RNA sequence: GCGAAACAGUACCGUGAGGGAAAGGUGAAAAGAACCCAGAGAUGGGAGUGAAAUAGAUUCUGAAACCAUAUGCCUACAACGUGUCAGAGCACAUUAAUGUGUGAUGGCGUGCGUUUUGAAGUAUGAGCCGGCGAGUUAUGAUAGCAAGCGUUAGUUAACCA
RNA sequence: UUCUCGCAGUCAGACAGUGGGGGAUAAGCUUCAUUGUCAAGAGGGGAAGAGCCCAGAUCAUUAAAUAAGGUCCCCAAAAUA
RNA sequence: UUGUGGUAGACGAGCGUUGUAUUGGAGUUGAAGUCAAAGCGUGAGCAUUGGUGGAUCCAAUACAAGUGAGAAUGCCGGCA
């Protein structure tokens, strides 16, 4: 292996840019629906609530 | 009132096709140079062939 | 970022009977003069945790690839002896030894200072101690002169 | 040639620049500078010294015929100008700026020198085309 | 690292400028107007590749209905002695172009008859 | 003199040095090529196909057409999947479209 | 994939022609002569240009009309205002203006068009047989 | 980018606790244009300098938007989200290619997002152009992928050379 | 579509027919159970229609046979008794 | 063989950018940026040349991102 060519054997996976583009949506939907309180900022609950 | 819907520049020109303004009117003068306004005098301080003002 | 710039505080428009946004503030991120959310911060590690023996293993395999590269002649001090640093007889030596090309790398346990003085302004080489060495810094040299000594500790290291 | 010569920003609405030299568009030099002298614009003053500064300087540092020029292209173009400001009646004030001119007039001595440029943009053409061409004989 | 790209940007607004052009109005010279069109254009365009042939079918059919009121019949008669009797597999176009070569239709029109 | 040639499902009428476009096919340029699909030569017609009717062509050219772009996409619906295609042609012509 | 479409064009002859109008149905004889004077029988009709015919109509007066429709259906008339509506029968066209109708009736069978204007244009329609047409080479037949 | 690369906490605003910016690039050396002309002059172009003055101080480059001119085509009967496909005609000559540009006319043709049961809409956002412009990281857990190691395995933490 | 795991998503649906409740058995009305459609789905016909009938779009296709429906013309084709 | 309508939502595969790290190359006999063009691409793109212009980068592989812009009565400037 050189650095004109090291790669390894296999790894990479799916990343969320969650504002970019429409290839998998992950814009303005964001993967989490549309004008809900989860979407909103710190959209989410305590633990145990 | 105010302007609702906004003119583009074929409007804008369409408006602006009477902006062609209209010439004037000349005069020859016998006895001085450039050619005189019709009607007026000339600047030599000639007009009906007759000199009756001061240094122009 | 935003919060770390001082300021006016103070909506700088009245609320109501406006015809824009009310407003973020005078300092916002979308408003000039910096205050981006996200960028480089000294809170990052900028580290990662390796196994001693997945290192080991991993130099051993890289000196077995590398001895077989056909480049790894011996050496010994008795040749860096004989000579007062200086780069002039180092030059000649580089060059009867068809070194210009390669960045080789001199193994040594001792560290004369003969051989330090040596090759200090020649970029493509370079030259540290035995166990000083990483893989980048070893499979870069592209040649490597390896000495009699190193030969018992790198097998102690396996 | 072309005689032009630049004013440089004199400050004069754009368009009423353009309505006087549409008024002396296609004349010749022996029937424009007349009609400028005498019309009550100021534009047209201003025009006039700077058409007849070009004609002085087409005389002197060029030589031409002088008896046959007319105005191949006019212009009226937007220099930048200034920002000043009035108060406005309660409260709401308002930018005013004096438009400027820059304003230069080319004076052509034929009935041609347009069909030319054209044939200055045809050998451009036709150079680059060449040009790829003969790129294409190494690919 | 701080990244600011405006090369990119400009060639995608300037390619995506490039195809349309010749359009009344400024509208092909921005950026949103002209997308809006493009797009529209091409929508235009996937309905008419299947409109020109919908039009084209009943070209065919009005010129052979009209060559075959020159014959004297109605145009479903015709259809009925390809099939069965007189078999023809000559399609509609084709028995139109050979009006616009006239003298050789006749050959056709005297094949249909008993 | 004439012929009516089928290509595919498309008939054209063909007469002697006639040059036209048709679907991309084998044979690559250089290659003559004699399809026995083909009606409607001489006042005689056979009911599938003229009887031992040979037209030879030889092809000029394999070329591609325009790249057309199609979209797809419905207002207000956030999605625009686009696609760009050349189509493949055969520009060829006829020499004796013998009996 | 494509046979190469072949037309005419830039090619233009329209022939005079002249019927005499009689006791016919309206509708039936006109719905006919809209379609000769477009050219939906021209075995090369094109859309583009529509090289249609002359035709001249000689005594629209003898046309009679079937049922009670001379007293039943009426043509009205606005022009720009309230009031201005103004309604006339059959026999009353007969009186005043009978070849108008038959004017309106065919342009309303032809599609409003740039071009029908132009093929209605290629209409000539008389209460009588009064005119210098004789000298552009007319053709005399009957349903058109 | 410390707010502030300049005579910046300066200009400015307030009677004050305070707020608060923008504006670098001549040339290799001003060698910043002797001299000429027209204009009162500024100025303009010559000359002349300079490798070069579409490098002349508006000073590296000078994009889009916007404002005019002109090659050539079309347009004064004309009901259209202004374009698509045809389609003669007209002007022609290329990243050699069913060459390009315009389009008499025909056929077709209620924008782009927003959120709403459903938006062609008289619901809202947009005057335009260009630049900038908003899902990262610290520790922690879970699930997946891979590799190392290996069934009294291993990793080392803080730390030391 | 059976079991584990990751992972949202919504809890405001709408309409036509079918059996209905309210209402006054009036409403593009509301409240259910069935089918279907839109939303998330283009197409033809119904003149122009989210909803009906015929139907489910990979790309090209100046080719054909068809579904509902239709054949005086606009606007594509039919007549005979 | 089924085939490829698709939002919400889920998976896969990529392109493009900045800089770094070595591995090669280009260049004031004209690189980058810039505007036009009668090409190439399944897609985000790749170009080839003409002219403006005179100085730095580019091909391949990984690396880590203030990384991909029409919209938020988004910000600056100019122009309508």
């Amino acid at each position: 292996l050189n650095q004109l060519k090291s790669v390894p054997k296999a790894r990479n996976h799916k990343t969320k840019t969650l504002g970019r583009g429409h290839g998998s949506g992950l814009g303005k939907t964001s993967g989490r629906g549309q004008k809900g309180q989860k979407a909103r900022k710190s959209g989410l609950t305590r633990p145990g609530f | 009132a105010v302007q609702q819907r906004r003119s583009s520049k074929h409007r804008r020109d369409k408006r602006r096709s009477h902006d062609a303004l209209t010439a004037q009117a000349l005069s020859v003068c016998q006895k001085c140079g450039k050619k005189k306004l019709f009607h007026r005098v000339c600047s030599c301080g000639m007009y009906g062939d007759l000199r009756v003002k001061k240094a122009y | 970022t935003k919060g770390e710039v001082r300021g006016g505080g103070k909506k700088p428009y009245k609320q109501k009977h406006t015809g824009k946004a009310r407003q973020g503030s005078t300092r916002n991120p979308h408003f000039v003069g910096g205050g981006i959310v996200f960028g480089p911060k000294p809170n990052r590690n900028y580290s990662l945790k390796l196994n001693k023996k997945a290192h080991t293993a991993a130099l051993h395999t890289v000196w077995s690839e590398k001895l077989a590269s056909d480049n790894t002649h011996l050496v010994d001090q008795n040749l860096f002896n004989k000579t007062e640093g200086k780069t002039k007889v180092m030059m000649q030596f580089l060059k009867s030894a068809k070194l210009l090309d390669k960045n080789v790398l001199f193994v040594v346990n001792t560290l004369n200072t003969n051989l330090e003085q040596s090759t200090s302004n020649i970029k493509n080489v370079q030259v540290k101690h035995l166990d000083k060495v990483s893989v980048r810094d070893l499979m870069l040299a592209n040649a490597l002169l390896v000495e009699k000594e190193v030969l018992k500790a790198l097998e102690g290291k396996f | 040639m072309i005689a032009f010569a630049k004013q440089f920003r004199v400050r004069i609405s754009p368009q009423k620049a353009r309505l006087v030299c549409q008024l002396i568009v296609g004349k010749k030099t022996a029937d424009a500078q007349n009609i400028l002298s005498n019309t009550p614009k100021k534009a047209a003053t201003l025009i006039a010294k700077l058409l007849n500064s070009a004609i002085a300087n087409a005389t002197n540092n060029h030589g031409m015929n002088g008896d046959a020029l007319y105005v191949f292209e006019c212009v009226a173009n937007q220099g930048p100008s200034m920002k000043r400001t009035i108060p406005r009646a309660k409260g709401s004030s308002n930018m005013i700026t004096k438009r400027s001119s820059n304003l230069v007039v080319k004076l052509s001595d034929n009935p041609n020198e347009r069909q030319e440029l054209i044939k200055q943009q045809k050998a451009l053409v036709k150079k680059r085309v060449e040009g790829q061409q003969k790129a294409k004989m190494a690919r | 690292m701080r990244i600011k790209g405006g090369k990119q940007t400009r060639v995608r607004r300037k390619k995506w400028l490039k195809q349309a052009s010749g359009s009344f109005g400024t509208r092909h010279a921005s950026y949103k107007v002209a997308k809006q069109t493009v797009i529209q254009a091409a929508k235009y365009a996937y309905r008419d590749r299947r409109n020109k042939k919908r039009d084209f079918r009943s070209l065919w059919i009005l010129r052979l209905n009209a060559a075959l009121r020159e014959q004297g019949m109605t145009y479903s008669v015709f259809i009925n002695l390809l099939k069965k009797h007189n078999i023809e597999i000559n399609r509609k176009v084709l028995s139109e172009l050979a009006i616009k070569e006239p003298s050789k239709f006749n050959l056709i029109v005297q094949k249909v008859k008993s | 003199m004439h012929a009516i040639v089928v290509c595919g499902s498309k008939q054209y009428l063909v007469h002697e040095n006639d040059t036209f476009f048709v679907e991309k096919l084998e044979a690559p340029v250089g290659k003559e090529i004699q399809l026995d699909k083909v009606l409607m030569l001489d006042e005689k017609i056979g009911a599938p196909y003229l009887e031992k009717a040979r037209v030879v062509c030889v092809v000029e050219k394999h070329g591609l057409q325009r790249k057309v772009n199609v979209i797809k996409h419905i207002s207000q619906k956030h999605h625009l999947k686009k696609y760009g295609h050349r189509q493949p042609y055969t520009k060829l012509k006829v020499v004796r479209f013998v009996h | 994939k494509t046979s190469m479409l072949t037309k005419e064009q830039a090619n233009k002859r329209r022939q005079w022609y002249i019927v005499d109008a009689a006791g016919l149905v309206l509708g039936k004889l006109a719905v006919k002569a809209a379609d000769l004077i477009r050219g939906k029988n021209k075995v090369d009709f094109t859309p583009n240009q529509d090289c249609g015919d002359y035709l001249i109509i000689i005594n629209s007066d003898q046309v009679v009309l079937t049922g009670n429709k001379k007293e039943n259906e009426f043509w009205y008339h606005h022009s720009q205002y309230i009031g201005g509506i103004k309604k006339v029968s059959g026999r009353d066209m007969l009186k005043k203006q009978s070849d108008k109708l038959v004017y309106n009736a065919v342009k309303g069978m032809l599609p409003d068009n740039r071009l029908s204007r132009r093929w209605i244009t290629k209409v000539h329609v008389f209460k009588g047989d009064k005119h210098n047409m004789e000298a552009q080479k007319p053709t005399t037949l009957n349903w058109s």
